[PDB]
RNA sequence: CCGGGCACUCUAACGGGACUGCCCGCGAAAGCGGGAGGAAGGAGGGGACGACGUCUGGUCAGCAUGGCCCUUACGGCCUGGGCGACACACGUGCUACAAUGCCCACUACAAAGCGAUGCCACCCGGCAACGGGGAGCUAAUCGCAAAAAGGUGGGCCCAGUUCGGAUUGGGGUCUGCAACCCGACCCCAUGAAGCCGGAAUCGCUAGUAAUCGCGGAUCAGCCAUGCCGCGGUGAAUACG
RNA sequence: CGCGGGGUGGAGCAGCCUGGUAGCUCGUCGGGCUCAUAACCCGAAGGUCGUCGGUUCAAAUCCGGCCCCCGCAACCA
RNA sequence: CAAGGAGGUAAAAAUGACAU
């Protein structure tokens, strides 16, 4: 097969990063460092809200950090915890401005971080996996998606023997650049192994 | 000889010449860039991730 | 000769300076 | 399967003399792309030809390449795992190549100690019609005589 | 008797009884397959219906092969009483 | 002229005739025309008698040279003789000295290939 | 270099620019051939981009991970050795066998990149490697660098030779806690094989092959002649 | 045991008579070709001449003694 | 213009591989 990630076959025109600072050198490898620490320890804890991103921007001492949810549930109101210290154990590493903001991912149905992730738990669920790819590309398509594809690849259903599940209903051109494609990957844990879940999102451009 | 190996790697202490690079995402001792601080089979990840600022693919 | 040690071509060569390749002036 | 019947490549005319054949044999004789040292051996070789004989070097190099122009070389053809050999006429373009090369060739064949005055001797033989050059234009021209029997396989 | 080795964790179990290059439960498999090539004074004595044994064509001529397990061959050149080049490899 | 051990460049260059001996090489030999003070670019073709006497006179003493240094060379060697190092054995072995690669090549100290096959 | 100016060159940011749109001819169309049109053309030249799938391909030694096994040890620390071993065989290469060549001196012309826990101008010691000083540079400012092939002048005169540089002795330098096993350079002396390659076998169709030097990654140093790039000069031929 | 012939690289054969050179095919070893094996192509190595003595400056060779191998002969009673 | 019915046919080149 070999195909290019098409979230890095874009990064200039259509899609735009996802940590926005800029560094030399003696400061660059030490800030990249923490920053992908703090998506390592977001990630953990704040899975159950099932995030699309993770934006992070810096302006000396400033580390802005954006988190897109489809239901930000785990925010609850001020006081009512699940942000105090939560945004503030970051600076028990960091010590800087921890400014963490919450977003509202609309329709999760057109995120493909959480399409796959959706997939993903139905497979520890032990669903029939062919099925599940099935509806998860009509739910996609079903909220206004201009084309969609799922992949999950390896040990389907346990039994021995790594298949390869594939579904795609519209229109995936991959190879376009002003394509705005969203691609998303899970990690299904499973008790006979590990398989993964792609998912690609498309729209219009121009 | 795996989890031992990724603490001398920052332990670095006994002579200086006895310290070297290492990924941190993985805990790989070769093609490790001082730049980033990472292997370059992480180092490809990340940047087709987006989580490398300012790293874009090279066509000229 | 770019493998002899004592030219300046094969000073050139090897990169490295001396008496059969002068650093300049 | 040579879609295209590849256009024939142009040169830039010399220096002086303006050519279209000149520069050609300036090339052969150029080597690792120092078309300098080139120029200046056959420019050199033409001040030797002023000496030798009081002849303009634009005629005793036009009349040598005229000296060694094969009119008809053997060609290796057909049936029987490929077993015959064709005498072929050659082409004006192909006649051209032959005689530059084999002039540069035989040139650097001769036992003298400099390049230009190998140049100069090979020419001045060439006009004659005394070069190796010559001798090898005429042995390709012995191989093709020899083979007129199947000659009326042609093609 | 075994008298050269090609695979080094084939080598270790015989010599130091080391199994860590080979399975874990095909130790005991192959290591009554090797002390039968061992003490094998012939080909003809390589010949139990458990091991499949036949030799290799091709660029293998000369070559034997007695099975272990599954698609696995322990490989070597039987000559004079003697095994050569024991090697373990794909079938 | 038979400067040290030998004497047969004839009519070839001073500076580069004197080479000709096992212990000149060049850098030696013009060092040694500058300081006896003789012209470089002569014919060697037996020219003024007494340059060639002091060249001679200098060149032969100063510094230890032919079938002399060939001796202490080959006895530099022998000190590895005795219950000597490991660069000894290296020169008992014929093997390179310097530890370079011997899996391929040495072929200047081992000398030609005598394949074994098998 | 200053005053001053920024039209040239350059720098980098968006644009304009051909779409065979225009002419002749062929055709039913698509299109093809040819011609002024211009820097350019009938995908302008190169990149990035690799369908459904195939090879039980590769990869548990980057990483993740199912299962098996090891746990006073198949884990952990250390000093030393080893990965560098050599009677041999193959691959990818580098350097050559020379005179369109070698040496020495002088003198020009690049691009693309890298550096203030470094690049190190200019002096001073030193045949030199290099050491002492020490200015400028968070760098289209200062430095790495003089590009090299080229040109001019002079010398060798075709002989294993001023070709060729292996091998080995001796003397040194630099990094490093330390370079015996195994580091790179420098200087003196040695100067080997090779005089152009059997059967076979490889690359490249235009800035191309060939040839010439330059930069970077890793990096204390370096076994780099490797890899990824940069430009200099610049062929031959394609009937089929 | 009576005559004749014969022992030479791994195999099969020359060379001996006209003493000073041991050569041929196959095999073996290296390298190619092929995905690979064969065929094929290039290039190598390899022989106390059965053995013990003698003649000779010199012995595979010429002369004796044994030692095997093969072939003829062994008739008249 | 457009073809049917007729006839001389490549070479020298063998083999198959390791659990279904
Ligand atoms: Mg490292
Ligand atoms: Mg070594
Ligand atoms: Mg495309
Ligand atoms: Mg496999
Ligand atoms: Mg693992
Ligand atoms: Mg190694
Ligand atoms: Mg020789
Ligand atoms: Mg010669
Ligand atoms: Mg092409
Ligand atoms: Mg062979
Ligand atoms: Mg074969
Ligand atoms: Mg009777
Ligand atoms: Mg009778
Ligand atoms: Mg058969
Ligand atoms: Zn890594």
């Amino acid at each position: 097969g070999n195909k290019i990630h098409p979230i890095g076959f874009r990064l200039g025109i259509t899609r735009d990063w996802e940590s926005r600072w800029y560094a030399g050198k003696k400061q660059y490898r030490h800030l990249l460092l923490e920053d992908q620490r703090i998506r390592g320890l977001l990630e953990k804890e704040l899975y159950s809200a099932g995030l699309a991103r993770v934006d992070i921007e810096r302006a000396a001492d400033n580390v802005a950090v954006t988190v897109h949810v489809a239901k930000p549930g785990v925010v609850i109101g001020r006081g009512g915890e699940r942000i105090r210290v939560l945004r503030e154990e970051l600076a028990k590493l960091t010590g800087k401005n921890v400014a963490l903001n919450v977003q509202e991912v609309q329709n999760p149905n057109l995120s493909a971080p959480l399409v796959a992730q959706r997939v993903a738990e139905q497979i520890e669920r032990r669903f029939a996996v062919r099925r599940a790819i099935k509806q998860a590309v009509q739910r996609v398509m079903e909220s206004g998606a201009k084309g969609a594809k799922v992949i999950v690849s390896g040990r389907i259903g346990g039994a021995e023997q790594a298949r390869t599940e594939w579904a795609a209903q519209g229109r995936v051109p991959l190879h376009t650049l002003r394509a705005n494609i969203d691609y998303g990957f899970a990690l299904a844990r499973t008790t006979y192994g590990v398989l993964g879940v792609k998912a690609y999102i498309f729209l219009g451009e121009v | 000889a795996r989890k031992a190996l990724i603490e001398k790697a920052k332990r670095t202490p006994k002579f200086k010449v006895r310290a070297y690079t290492r990924c941190v995402r993985c805990g790989r001792a070769r093609s490790v860039y001082r730049f980033f601080g990472l292997c370059r089979i992480c180092l490809r990840e990340l940047a087709h991730k987006g989580q490398l600022p300012g790293v874009r693919k090279a066509s000229w | 000769g770019k493998g002899d040690r004592r030219t300046r071509r094969g000073k050139i060569w090897r990169g490295t300076y001396g008496k059969y390749r002068p650093r300049k002036k | 399967a040579r879609r295209r019947r590849a256009e024939v490549r142009q040169l830039q005319p010399d220096l002086v003399y303006g050519d279209v054949l000149v520069t050609a044999f300036i090339n052969k004789i150029m080597r690792d792309g120092k078309k300098n040292l080139a120029a200046r051996i056959f420019y050199d070789a033409c001040k030797i030809i002023q000496e030798k004989t009081g002849q303009e070097p634009l005629k005793v190099f036009k009349q040598a390449v005229e000296n060694v122009k094969p009119r008809m070389e053997v060609r290796s053809r057909r049936v029987g795992g490929a077993n015959y050999q064709v005498p072929m006429e050659v082409s004006p373009r192909r006649q051209q190549s032959l005689a530059l090369r084999w002039l540069v060739q035989a040139a650097n064949q001769r036992p003298e100690r400099r390049a230009a005055v190998r140049i100069a001797h090979e020419l001045m033989d060439a006009a004659e019609g005394k070069g190796g050059a010559v001798k090898k234009k005429e042995d390709v021209e012995r191989m093709a005589e020899a083979n007129r029997a199947y000659a009326h396989y042609r093609w | 008797g075994i008298k050269s080795f090609k695979h080094k964790g084939l080598k270790l179990l015989f010599e130091k009884g080391v199994t860590s290059g080979v399975p874990a439960q095909d130790v005991d498999r192959i290591n009554d397959r090797l002390q039968a090539i061992d003490t094998a004074t012939e080909i003809g004595e390589l010949n139990r219906q458990i091991y499949k044994l036949h030799p290799l064509k091709g660029d293998r001529e000369g070559y034997w092969s007695i099975t272990v397990r599954a698609n696995w061959r322990i490989t070597f050149q039987f000559i004079n009483g003697d095994a050569y080049i024991l090697n373990y490899e794909d079938y | 002229a038979r400067i040290a051990g030998v004497e047969i460049p004839r009519n070839k260059r001073v500076d580069v005739a004197l080479t000709y001996i096992y212990g000149i090489g060049k850098a030696r030999a013009k060092e040694a025309l500058e300081k006896t003070g003789i012209n470089p670019a002569t014919r060697v073709k037996d020219l003024t008698e007494a340059e060639v006497v002091r060249l001679r006179e200098y060149v032969e003493n100063t510094w230890k040279l032919e079938g002399e240094l060939r001796a202490e060379v080959a006895a530099n060697i022998k000190r590895l003789m005795d219950i000597g190092c490991y660069r000894g054995l290296r020169h008992r072995r014929g093997l390179p000295v310097r530890g370079q690669r011997t899996r391929t090549n040495a072929r200047t100290r081992k000398g030609p290939r005598k394949t074994v096959a098998g």
